[PDB]
RNA sequence: CCCGUUCGGCACCUUACGAUAAAUCAAAAUGUUUGGGCUCCUGGGGGAGUAUGGUCGCAAGGCUGAAACUUAAAGAAAUUGACGGAAGGGCACCACCAGGGGUGGAGCCUGCGGCUUAAUUUGACCAACACGGGGAAACUCACCAGGUCCAGACACGAUGAGGAUUGACAGAUUGAGAGCUCUUUCUUGAUUUCGUGGGUGGUGGUGCAUGGCCGUUCUUAGUUGGUGGAGUGAUUUGUCUGCUUAAUUGCGAUAACGAACGAGACCUUAACCUGCUAAAUAGCCCGUAUUGCCUUGGCAGUACGCCGGCUUCUUAGAGGGACUAUCGGCUCAAGCCGAUGGAAGUUUGAGGCAAUAACAGGUCUGUGAUGCCCUUAGAUGUUCUGGGCCGCACGCGCGCUACACUGACAGAGCCAGCGAGUACUCCCUUGGCCGAGAGGCCCGGGUAAUCUUGUUAAACUCUGUCGUGCUGGGGAUAGAGCAUUGCAAUUAUUGCUCUUCAACGAGGAAUCCCUAGUAAGCGCAAGUCAUCAGCUUGCGUUGAUUACGUCCCUGCCCUUUGUACACACC
RNA sequence: UCGGGUCUUGUAAUUGGAAUGAGUACAAUUUAAAUCCCUUAACGAGGAACAAUUGGAGGGCAAGUCUGGUGCCAGCAGCCGC
């Protein structure tokens, strides 16, 4: 029997800690100097959504936060 | 107290360990008690319970015999008295 | 041999304290024990001897009563 | 030589009016009611008959003879147990006689030891080892190499909606579409996170800390109050010389009499009922239609009857029946044996439950039964991938197949019983069709004396082939191919098809089980089960040789006996 | 029947009454001279005072199967023992 020694060779596994975001929602508009307020990023197919739905336009590939709309735009 | 309530016999056994290194058991008895056959299956009522104490666990066992009659016993009816009479007689 | 050379640690196998734990093995105490048994027996027996001889339920369902402006 | 009296000796038997703690004693009496006369010796156990002095002796030694110091018990007589390499009685096919069938010989299945491996998880040494209901492909699983998650309750202090806290596409990254992590930013929002305290869980340790349960002592016959007798007392007789029985089951003798548990009685099941109550989910007779042959008028079959008649057979309820009944020789008796009658004459056959009291018996790996210790977020918690428990020079145990003619092989004739079966699931399966074989497709019945099922089982019986040769007896080892169960078959699950054709000629020293529908042979159902039985629990078919005993061996209990043991020969 | 009266006792309840020396101090007495004692003017008791201790509570041996701490340690116990 007995409890033998253990050496977990891998140093440590560290979780995905959330990088700080300090009110990044105010960046999401463009106000027309005390008039109408046009929007920035356009919407998606919203069969089950429609409000505030932004599209991760980074490099030729996008998705929706809930709908997961994988669309290759190129 | 059982037999004050009118019981034909009883037996209580206690065992376990509470304040000693080894286990100790006691058994107290009085009256009559049958053990072998199906009369013993039905006449006796038994029960068993645990109890937990600061130091361990104690086991209690209780048996009670309530006194339609045992097959072994035999009862003889008292003979009825009668008297001899004179040989002649007559009636209506 | 499983008997003479105990293989555990001697830990408070005091028969004197056990006597208190179980029952003192003296004649004098037993008489007092019998007196106490007589005292306890009677009280249990006598108890056996004496013994032997604003509607709102609709409102629960009624929650959809409240209504709000149309459209 | 015989009978008797007396004096003086060596002794003995019964008894206690007497004595003592008792064993016992005609003195060990005439002693708390204490005095016939005289001499010697001891004052808890060791140190110690030692040291020193004196004295006798050729010497060995003899006679006289302390203290310091240490200790709470040493010792006598008797009682109950335990133990004995002591004796006497009894019981038992887990003992033997008289025998039957076997194992230990070979091959294989399977458990243990050991060896080896990263791991080969672990419990147990008559009463362990085909046991843990343990026939593990994952799961089970407690082990190894790896990877995730928290379900870390509640209370306190702080971050915090000028955002505590959650999830995620793609690319990389890993067996792995695990957001496990890394590149970038969308979404949810006070339940969470940090630290402190405090809990929860654990097939983690301790069965030598426990409960509960089971096994063994022990299938044997043993264990106790009341009144009385003996002893100052613990205790003892009752509970026994003898005979008998499976039995402390009985008869008897008796300082004992009358009783209580255990055994017996009790309950389940197997055998009998032409007598009762019966039954289309069981049968027979009878009546219609109808088939074949002899023809005759019948025989052998098919379908129907549901107020046609009945319950012998089948089946379940109430009862009855065997009690040793009658006999013939033993004998006080209890009984035993033998013949007749009868379905039944070993307690009619077989089981269930089962006394006082114990064991350092087994189980913490059954339990949300349970103390303490240990671990807790790089988990001993839970979960996913792969492996292993099966790895093998060799020792041992429970089984399976054979060594053939009392057999093998090929046709044909053909008889059971106990049981089991489908709802949110996939059971038992008939019939029709395809298929060499294993299998496949399509209707259907049965939640059941209704369907599977008359379960047409195996053994067995008749007619032939083979013919003493390890040959057509034997089937280990391997190659190729075809299917089924399952997510997955490699270390082959199993089945089917063709080929390959090992050892083994009745098994040494040793040793087991068993007394009549029994041993033995042969198969069938159920348990685990999706598949896998060489395993266990039950069922039926065929069906014998030898005995109605003893204490010689191996166990066990009762009496007498011994003890410096009583935690009791460990 | 939670009822009424007659005697005794106690009161984590209230008060109400009288008394006295432990000390202290005018006088005289005591004595070779003093002190103490025996008398006696003026003072002297209501709570934390004018406040009693030494050994014990398993048996011999009288008196708790209290409550916190320690865990064959510290210790106690003439003896048996904890």
């Amino acid at each position: 029997k007995k409890r033998k020694k253990k050496v977990y060779t891998t140093p440590k596994k560290i979780k995905h800690k959330r990088k700080k975001v300090k009110l990044a929602v105010l960046k999401y508009y463009k106000v027309d100097s005390d008039g109408k307020i046009e929007r920035l990023r356009r919407e998606c197919p919203n069969e089950s959504c429609g409000a505030g739905v932004f599209m991760a336009s980074m490099q030729d590939r996008q998705y929706c936060g809930r709908c997961h709309l994988t669309y290759v735009f190129d | 107290f059982i037999m004050e309530s009118g019981a034909k016999g009883c037996e209580v056994v206690v065992s376990g360990k509470l304040r000693a290194a080894r286990a100790k058991s006691m058994k107290f008895t009085d009256g009559f008690m049958i053990h072998s056959g199906q009369p013993a299956r039905e006449f006796i009522d038994t029960a068993t319970r645990h109890v937990l104490l600061r130091q361990g666990v104690l086991g209690i066992k209780v048996k009670i015999m309530r006194g339609k009659t045992l097959p072994d016993v035999v009862t003889v009816i008292e003979p009825k008295e009668e008297t001899p009479v004179v040989q002649p007689m007559s009636q209506d | 041999g499983d008997r003479h050379p105990t293989r555990s640690a001697p830990r408070s196998n005091s028969e004197k304290q056990a006597s208190q734990g179980w029952g003192a093995t003296e004649g004098e105490a037993e008489l007092k024990d019998e007196q106490a048994a007589e005292e306890i027996a009677q009280t249990e027996k006598k108890e056996a001897a004496e013994g032997e001889a604003y509607l709102a339920k609709l409102a629960e369902k009624k929650l959809a009563l409240e209504q709000e402006n149309a459209l």
